[PDB]
């Protein structure tokens, strides 16, 4: 369906995850953990943003189904861009992608030998993992690239690269930060990272020559007053992460 | 040990499977049975032999493809199944064109052809507008539904396409149907070769057989060569610059025959101008879906008509 992937609040307080007697604090870490692992992992096995994002999303929802109380992110994760990789098309090799999983996540331990009974293993442990990802999914793998409409939105805006840079900033991040994708379609996603991209730079947008909003062009059920709502939600998490602000804090 | 979640892929065990439908071992292709409704489907088993990179990235590229395309002349893909082992599953077609066209006892007139290569190009024209190159054109991959409904088949070797300079795959689609740019080495070609495929098709559906059978590819190139001419940089612009031109053994002395070779099966004279408006040897001047369902062929007595018998 149109609307499997999407969930409502009450849906969200109701995860698999919290089932087993995970307090909702607990899981939100969790998912940014998975979100980091799969950030580090696909800068070091080199594929792209896309790639990654896409890994992320595999990932948010396969916890609307399964709980991290059975699989593990730091298990999930590796597997999540082993196969995001391959439907991408930058296919990474099994034992390359576990080698770099590896060493994340074991940065001091020795790596073993890929002859061995417990390496051998490994390998089809994350083969074994992937296919429980495909049948959580249901074998739906073709994502809505959001980034695709942040560049469309800032530019039907005419920003400047700087707040463009910054809107996809806030993209990029709410993806690793927030449950968004499970709630919000890409385009409103959109939006949201425009909105406080602007608010962030001082910038104001210019009614149009109607009087009507920018955003009203982007997606018809857009309101300002959940605009409002979710930038502030992103804006929090985004004070809670160390650093992530002093990237586009504006230093002079 | 313990069993987990799965609202999303049901047991493939829904199904009672019938009867190996492919027949050429190949696919693990079968007929099958909702257990429930009684509806006709095929299953295709998501061939593991030496994948050693967890699930086929050529499968996940074909389940890619069968989502996007949903079209009335386009096979279904209805869902996937599991098991370790994976099933496609699709809506099931009751003829395939191969298998009509190889009976004796089956008979196409005039107008019922027009509405087989109408469908036919219709499909073409849908998944190429949809950035999709099906690469394996053949009457065996044509199927026609009880209700005389055509649909396209086997995305298996399908691939996505696009504007950039691109670097394909070459040794795609049957010896057969493989058109002349495919066959001089060409790496950055597009919509072009399927339907140089539904040409050697449009023809099959009068000689009931496939036109040019060759053993091997400058076999092939020569059938070609001995129908619709050879390859001259007047004939086809640009041709030199591909390093086989000559470099693949080929004749100097010969005139297209098309009309002339297929003139006893096909007698009208539509039929006969659109299959050569198909057959042309350079792809870049060669018939597209759209052009082609304009084509007068489609537009005169006795108009297309629907085939139920
Ligand atoms: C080998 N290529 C194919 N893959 C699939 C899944 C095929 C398919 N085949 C049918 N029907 C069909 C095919 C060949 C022969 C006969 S018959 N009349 O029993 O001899 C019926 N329907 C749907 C699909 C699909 N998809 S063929």
């Amino acid at each position: 369906n149109n609307k499997r992937w999407y969930f409502t609040r009450e849906q969200l307080e109701n995860s698999p995850s919290r089932r087993f007697g995970v307090d909702p604090d607990k899981e939100l870490s969790y998912r940014q953990q998975a979100a980091n692992l799969l950030q580090d992992m696909g800068q070091r096995l080199n594929v792209s943003q896309l790639t990654i994002n896409t890994a992320i999303v595999y990932m948010h929802r396969f916890y609307m189904i399964q709980s991290f109380t059975r699989f593990p992110g730091n298990s999930v994760a590796p597997a999540a861009l082993f196969l995001a990789a391959k439907v991408e098309g930058q296919p990474k090799k099994l034992e390359h992608v576990i080698k770099v999983a590896h060493t994340c996540l074991h940065p001091q331990e020795s790596l073993p030998d890929t002859r061995s009974e417990a390496y051998l293993q490994q390998v089809q442990d994350l083969v074994i993992l992937e296919s429980i990802i495909l049948q959580t999914l249901g074998f739906e793998l073709t994502i809505d690239h959001p980034h695709t409409h942040v560049v469309k939105c800032t530019q039907l805006v005419r920003a400047s690269k700087d707040l463009a840079q910054t809107s996809y900033f806030m993209a990029t991040n709410s993806l690793h930060l927030t449950t968004f994708s499970l709630q919000y379609t890409p385009p409103v996603v959109a939006c949201v990272c425009i909105h406080l991209a602007c608010k962030w730079s001082n910038w104001e947008i210019p009614v149009s020559t109607d009087g009507k909003h920018w955003w009203e062009y982007v997606d018809a059920t857009v309101t300002l007053e959940l605009l409002d709502e979710l930038t502030h939600e992103l804006l929090q998490i985004l004070e809670k992460t160390p650093n992530r602000l002093k990237r586009i804090w504006n230093w002079r | 040990y313990d069993s987990v979640e799965c609202p999303f892929c049901d047991e493939v065990s829904k199904y009672e499977k019938l009867a190996k439908i492919g027949q050429g071992t190949f696919g693990e292709v079968f007929k099958a049975r909702h257990r429930k409704t009684g509806q006709k489907v095929a299953l295709k088993k998501v061939l593991m032999e030496n994948e050693k990179e967890g699930f086929p990235i050529t499968a996940l590229r074909e389940i890619k493809i069968l989502q996007l395309l949903k079209h009335e002349n386009v096979v279904n893909l209805i869902e996937i199944c599991r098991t370790g082992s994976i099933y496609l599953v699709f809506d099931f077609c009751e003829h395939d064109l191969a298998g009509l066209l190889s009976n004796v006892l089956v008979k196409f007139t005039l107008s019922e052809i027009k509405r087989v290569m109408q469908m036919l190009l219709n499909g073409l024209y849908y998944i190429h507008r949809n950035k999709i190159l099906h690469r394996d054109m053949k009457a065996a991959n044509v199927l026609i539904t009880r209700d005389g409904v055509l649909k396209l088949a086997d995305f298996g070797l399908a691939r996505a396409f696009s504007l950039a300079p691109n670097r394909y795959t070459n040794r795609v689609v049957t010896l057969w149907y493989r058109p002349p740019e495919l066959l001089l080495g060409e790496r950055d070609y597009g919509p072009p070769i399927d339907l140089w495929g539904a040409g050697c098709i449009m023809a099959e559906m009068w000689t009931r057989s496939p036109i040019m059978q060759g053993n091997t590819e400058q076999h092939q190139l020569a059938l070609i060569s001995q129908l619709c001419g050879s390859i001259t940089p007047e004939v086809w612009p640009n041709v030199d610059n591909y390093e086989l031109y000559e470099k693949l053994e080929l004749v100097k002395g010969q005139k297209r025959k098309v009309k002339d070779r297929l003139k006893a099966y096909v007698r009208d004279p539509y039929a006969l101008d659109l299959i050569d408006k198909l057959l042309v040897l350079d792809p870049a001047q060669r018939i597209d879906s759209d052009d082609a369902l304009n084509h007068d062929f489609f537009w005169s007595d006795p108009m297309p008509s629907d085939l139920k018998g």
